[PDB]
RNA sequence: GAGGGCGUGAAACCGUUAAGAGGUAAACGGGUGGGGUCCGCGCAGUCCGCCCGGAGGAUUCAACCCGGCGGCGGGUCCGG
RNA sequence: CGGCUACCCACCCGACCCGUCUUGAAACACGGACCAAGGAGUCUAACACGUGCGCGAGUCGGGGGCUCGCACGAAAGCCGC
């Protein structure tokens, strides 16, 4: 239950703050979680997503098993895109399909030294 | 022929006409529901004949058989299992009926519970696959 | 409960939980809605506490200052115990019971 | 805004429904006559240790 | 309570309780107290005899502090003090008598009344009316005027 | 007037040694006009002005 | 106190169904529909009532002990009977008539078992 | 058409008990009993004030209800009141005797006990007299209640005695036109 | 049957189809009759539940006692 | 085969268009082409009376103070030297 007095339970601003957060907000809202042997190696539940990971479906019409690599993120569509997930229109013109990344596990990350770092101040803040 | 209740008598209703406002027929905007009518020259309230006939206390029914559905029971509405087994001592006077806004699955659940029970459902064979 | 140790953070996120203190009683935790008769659970120090700060109808209360119990209107009202009584029976009438209905 | 919105009850009367919620509460089949479950706990007014 | 309130139930009728002819319009006799001397006087007289006028004489700056006497009872008069008080002394005890303050308790003046018991007492107060002076000289105590 | 023990259950739920002697306040009169009535005045305190 | 309560739970009470017409008191220990006060299973001191058995066969008939109030664990003593359907009719008869247990209220209990009996024998 | 002669049958008596009060229900339940099984107007006098509304049930007086039962015949007698005791503080000595009322106060119930009387409620009183044998009904000062000091024909015409209702009394207000002979007319 | 002011889409009104009707403008109330949509009913075969007297098998009470638990009702207020 | 029905049609008899000012409305008195939504005795102070409740020669904390900073706590509870 709400326990500070400058937090607030109204519907209507958390979805304002919500549609409305900038980007440095939005890269922290749009965060998926991590395939539970990799939470294993690394003692960490949720990460940011970027550009280059290897990312497996949970549900949608797209389901299970199809480890491919993330292109795009539109943050101001709050989705990514993966390279495997296409549809064609009536014109024969493939067309990347929109997938919020709550509905995404991560299997493979890539190692940069920011991301050294955050995964260290999870791991140490998880202690 | 499915349960035939106790003994329900000729019931008489002493008019089955819903009676209608005045001037509803001239307008669509007055609904048929009926209002009293309390203008200062209306020919429904001076109660003259060949005009439209007030309701009032001398049209009622019989207590005896007040509330009666024709087969011969009293309806009770009724949305689940329990509720349908609080008819299990009184079955004989008063039927039940299964609500509009439950769905088929537990529909045919209670009609099935019923039907073990013996107790009159007047909707039993709609919303079925 | 009385003389709060930590039982608000045990009982506290359990939903539909109410956690209450003595010395500051609600009508409007004790009675939800209106009607009568909320369960509830004590604790010994507060099931103790209790009859110090109402009191019985014999002593006043001693936490409360000028307030007794309030006074008791029907002693014993067991009605069907009254009324089937013997000093009640001895002195009625009679049943009469026939019903004598319209004759043409 | 200046509707009279909060009221003023007595004092006695505050406490003669707290003294008649708390006797409404010791007796069984009033409980049962609101909405708990209270068909396979022990006693009524319920008073576990100082442990809790 | 709109929905106990009498407005609820008298709808659908077309003047709403205030009659067709007569039509509560906005103010049809004046305002508040219209018409004292000219035509609500058949009210005025005949409902607030004394209404118009002057009486008395003109007291500048009053104060109701300097008239502050309250007065006290000879049936009160007991109560002010606890009732042991007046058993130990009324148990036959010696000649003595107890001494009632009753500008402890906030009286100024004690009046007469009747049903003094006999029980001789001793009394302290600002005023007294001869009425209670003669009552307490008759049950034998005796009447003590302090400042 | 009657006045029952009652038996402390302990935290496993077992009746403890330990009883103490129901409170009149489990005796008190019980009264659904006054309950009804404080509960409506109390409600009515608990509410802010509104949208005017 | 059994008035008392009467009068607290006849009406604003919990289960009472009042929906098109009458009223159903739907107790969880009665014998017939009725919110009516001969026909009550929480507010008396000496209650009968039957149910049906989970297994599916015999009827469970539930009577209050009448030994202690104030302790609804053990004030429910529960029986189950499996028969031919008259003695078992029968039983019920005896247990209610040679006991002082609620004289009234047998035919009650009697129909009620009929009832559940027919509905529970195809 | 049947009755030229006016409708008014309907009397405007209190059938049911306006208050919604669980122990008067019981005692109504009680006493409607008695008063049909018993045939004793006893019953019937104290069903009515039973029935009777919060006014017209009166407070009685500590005091009056001695003065009522030091009456000659009336010691063994015990004082039954509908209505209310309060104690007074006017009369100092209270002898022994048996009352049966509805809520009598605390100070009441503190000196009745103090002289070493006994009180009893209706379900007593019913337990003990049915037909109330040995039993003196009381009555409260009606016309004590001080609304009934402004009741009369008029405020002031032929003298009326009546208390024109007024804020504050003292001077200036309501005593100059009408109070007084120097003063236009006088009554 | 959601096609870019695109959820749900009412009424006044208009088009078309289907039915019926036509000299006292149309509309209404009481009373019926004819037709139509549709419901139920199974269509001279629809009643059911109990008890009692007859023709079959298959079971095990019960009547009687033993054993056991729980509860009712009263008594010495025994034991407290 | 039975069926009331806000379906339609036939026939007999009764049958003037509603609202309001008015002694008088079908009026050659006024307002109304049709339809959907909005649309009118509220709130406060004060008084009087009836009613219900509590306490009772008292009664009232409505102004303050007291409790740890906890959603519901702008609540509730307590003061009486
Ligand atoms: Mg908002
Ligand atoms: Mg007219
Ligand atoms: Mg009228
Ligand atoms: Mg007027
Ligand atoms: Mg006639
Ligand atoms: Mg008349
Ligand atoms: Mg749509
Ligand atoms: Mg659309
Ligand atoms: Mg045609
Ligand atoms: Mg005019
Ligand atoms: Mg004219
Ligand atoms: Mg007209
Ligand atoms: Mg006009
Ligand atoms: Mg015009
Ligand atoms: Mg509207
Ligand atoms: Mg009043």
């Amino acid at each position: 239950m709400k326990f500070n007095p400058f937090v607030t339970s109204d519907r209507s601003k958390n979805r304002k703050r919500h549609f409305n957060a900038p980007s440095h907000i939005r890269r922290k809202i749009m965060s998926s979680p991590l395939s539970k042997e990799l939470r294993q190696k690394y003692n960490v539940r949720s990460m940011p997503i970027r550009k280059d990971d290897e990312v497996q479906v949970v549900r949608g019409h797209y389901k299970g098993q199809q480890i491919g690599k993330v292109v795009q993120v539109y943050r101001k569509k709050y989705v990514i895109y993966i390279e495997r997930v296409q549809r064609e229109k009536a014109n024969g013109t493939t067309v990347h399909v929109g997938i919020h990344p709550s509905k995404v596990v991560i299997t493979r990350l890539k190692l940069d030294k920011d991301r050294k770092k955050i995964l260290e101040r999870k791991a140490k803040s998880r202690q | 022929a499915a349960l035939r209740p106790l003994v329900k008598p000729k019931i008489v209703k002493k008019r089955t006409k819903k009676f209608i406002r005045h001037q509803s027929d001239r307008y669509v905007k007055i609904k048929r529901n009926w209002r009293k009518p309390r203008g200062i020259d209306n020919r429904v309230r001076r109660r003259f004949k060949g005009q439209i006939l007030m309701p009032n206390i001398g049209y009622g029914s019989n207590k005896k058989t007040k509330h009666m559905l024709p087969s011969g029971f009293r309806k009770f509405l009724v949305h689940n299992v329990k509720e349908l087994e609080v008819l299990l001592m009184c079955n004989k006077s008063y039927c039940a009926e299964i609500a509009h806004n439950v769905s088929s699955k537990n529909r045919k659940a209670i009609v099935e519970r019923a039907a073990q029970l013996a107790i009159r459902v007047t909707n039993p064979n709609a919303r079925l696959r | 409960y009385n003389e709060d140790n930590g039982i608000i953070k045990a009982f506290r996120n359990i939903p539909g939980i109410t956690l209450l203190n003595v010395s500051k009683l609600n009508i409007l935790k004790l009675a939800p809605g209106g009607h009568v008769g909320r369960f509830c659970i004590w604790t010994e120090s507060a099931f103790r506490k209790l009859d110090e700060l109402y009191g019985t109808w014999r002593k006043a209360a001693s936490l409360k200052s000028n307030y007794n119990l309030p006074m008791h209107k029907m002693i014993n009202t067991d009605l069907s115990r009254i009324l089937k009584s013997p000093e009640i029976q001895r002195a009625l009438r009679a049943p009469r019971k026939k019903i004598h209905r319209r004759v043409l | 805004t200046w509707r009279r919105w909060h009221r003023r009850v007595n004092t006695t009367q505050k406490r003669y429904a707290i003294c008649s919620a708390l006797a409404a509460s010791a007796l069984p089949a009033l409980v049962m006559s609101k909405g708990h479950r209270i068909e396979e706990v022990p006693e009524l007014p319920l008073v576990v240790e100082d442990k809790v | 309570p709109s929905r106990l309130r009498k407005t609820r139930k008298l709808r659908g009728h077309v003047s709403h309780g205030h009659g067709r002819i007569g039509k509560h319009r906005k103010h049809p006799g004046g305002r508040g107290n219209a018409g004292g001397l000219h035509h609500h006087r058949i009210n005025f007289d005949k409902y607030h005899p004394g209404y118009f006028g002057k009486v008395g004489m003109k007291h500048y700056h009053l104060k109701r502090n300097q008239s502050f006497c309250p007065t006290v009872n000879l049936d009160k008069l007991w109560t002010l003090v606890s009732e042991q008080t007046r058993v130990n002394a009324a148990k036959n005890k010696t000649g003595a008598a107890p001494i009632i303050d009753v500008v402890r308790s906030g009286y100024y003046k004690v009046l007469g009344k009747g049903k003094l018991p006999k029980q001789p007492v001793i009394v302290k107060a600002k005023f007294f009316s001869r009425r209670a002076e003669e009552k307490i000289k008759s049950v034998g105590g005796a009447c003590v005027l302090v400042a | 007037c009657a006045r029952p023990l009652i038996s402390v259950y302990s935290e496993k739920g077992e009746s403890s040694g330990k009883n103490v002697t129901l409170p009149a306040v489990f005796k008190a009169p019980i009264r659904p006009d006054i309950v009804n009535f404080v509960h409506t005045n109390l409600r009515k305190n608990n509410r802010q002005p509104y949208a005017v | 106190s059994a008035h008392l309560q009467w009068m607290v739970v006849r009406n604003c009470s919990s289960f009472l169904i009042k929906r098109n017409k009458q009223t159903y008191s739907t107790e969880p220990n009665n014998l017939k529909a009725r919110n009516s006060f001969r026909y009550n299973g929480l507010i008396h001191r000496k209650t009968v009532g039957v149910e049906p058995a989970a297994d599916g066969k015999g009827v469970v008939v539930v009577i209050k002990r009448r030994s202690g109030q104030r302790k609804p664990a053990t004030s429910y003593v529960r029986t189950t009977i499996n028969k031919n359907a008259r003695a078992t009719l029968s039983s019920i008869r005896h247990m209610i008539r040679k006991n002082k247990y609620r004289p009234d209220l047998r035919m009650a209990a009697i129909r009620r078992a009929s009832a559940i009996l027919r509905s529970q024998k195809p | 058409g049947v009755d030229i002669r006016h409708n008014k049958d309907r009397k405007v008596r209190r059938k049911e008990p306006k208050s919604q009060d669980i122990y008067l229900r019981l005692l109504v339940k009680l006493y409607r009993f008695l008063a049909r099984r018993t045939n004793s107007t006893f019953n019937q006098v104290v069903l009515k004030r039973l029935f009777m509304s919060r006014t017209n049930r009166p407070p009685l007086s500590l005091s009056r209800m001695i003065r009522k039962m030091k009456l000659p015949g009336r010691e063994n007698k015990t004082a039954v009141v509908v209505g209310t005791i309060t104690d007074d503080v006017r009369v100092q000595e209270v002898p022994k005797l048996k009352v049966c009322a509805l809520r009598v106060t605390s100070r009441a119930r503190s000196r009745i006990l103090r002289a070493g009387g006994k009180i009893l409620t209706f379900d007593q009183l019913a337990l003990d007299s049915p037909k109330g044998c040995g039993t003196v009904l009381l009555s409260g000062p009606r016309k004590g209640r001080e609304v009934y000091r402004h009741f009369g024909k008029a405020p002031g015409t032929p003298h009326s005695h009546t208390k024109p209702y007024v804020r504050s009394k003292g001077r200036k207000f309501e005593r100059a036109r009408g109070r007084r002979a120097s003063r236009g007319y006088k009554n």
